[PDB]
Formats: C-alpha cells, structure tokens, sequence
C-alpha cells in the first residue's frame, strides 16, 4: 500500500472516466457532499426495507 | 498532464505515478485551469514557460 490524499485519489479515478482532474478539485465540496448524502440514502434503505 | 506533483523537501517536481522520475515543472507539463481560490491544498511554486530562454536569445 502507498498512501495518497482521498483528494487526489479522487481526482486519479476521474481522470480514469475521461474526466479532467479540475473538475474534481474545482467541485470538491459538491463531490464530497453528494457522496455524503448518497451513504445516507443507503442506510435509510436498508432501515426501511429487507 | 499526466502524473503527480512532489516535493524532495524543498524542491517542487512532476512525476509519472507508477515510477519516481522527477521533472522540472513546466507548461508542458501542466495545465492551467482557474483562479488559486478555488482549489483545496494549492501550493505556491514557480512553473517554468520553455519559450521564454528562447524569445531571450
Ligand atoms: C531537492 O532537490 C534539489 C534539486 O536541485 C537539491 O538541490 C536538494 O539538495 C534536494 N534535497 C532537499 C532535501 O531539498
Ligand atoms: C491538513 O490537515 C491539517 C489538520 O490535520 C491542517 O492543519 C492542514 O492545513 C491541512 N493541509 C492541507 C493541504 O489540507
Ligand atoms: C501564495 O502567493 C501569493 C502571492 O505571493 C500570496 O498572496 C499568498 O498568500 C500565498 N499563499 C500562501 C499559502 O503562502
């Protein structure tokens, strides 16, 4: 394992779909925040439903 | 462009990710996009413009 900022590890698997690095460091609040709320999403699912 | 940015300590250089092979930073190198605000982390350093020794000859 080599370490590497959760920032830039990001910005590589971007850069991995054909999106540029900027646009990642651009929006990282946004980005951060949307996977935030998406994890929320997952366990009020999985309270709510077997 | 491609690879990372990295410092030995006092020097700033670009790298491939898979194998250490430091670069003088250049524009070349790199791209620019925006404005310093925006960007979490950003570091103050010199990028190096190849066309300027040459406009200086
Ligand atoms: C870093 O790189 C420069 C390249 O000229 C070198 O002079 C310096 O000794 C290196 N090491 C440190 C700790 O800065
Ligand atoms: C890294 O985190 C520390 C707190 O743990 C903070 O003081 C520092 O400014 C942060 N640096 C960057 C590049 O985000
Ligand atoms: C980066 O450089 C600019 C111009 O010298 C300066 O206004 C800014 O405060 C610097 N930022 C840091 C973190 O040193």
């Amino acid at each position: 394992a080599l370490q590497i900022p959760f920032a830039m590890q990001m910005a590589y698997r971007f850069n991995g779909i054909g999106v540029t690095q900027n646009v990642l460091y651009e929006n990282q609040k946004l980005i951060a925040n949307q996977f935030n709320s998406a994890i929320g999403k997952i366990q009020d699912s999985l309270s709510s439903t077997a | 462009r491609e690879g990372v940015f990295v410092s030995n300590g006092t020097h700033w250089f670009v790298t491939q990710r898979n194998f250490y092979e430091p670069q003088i930073i250049t524009t070349d190198n790199t791209f620019v996009s925006g404005n310093c605000d925006v960007v979490i982390g950003i570091v103050n350093n010199t990028v190096y413009d190849p066309l300027q020794p040459e406009l200086d000859s």
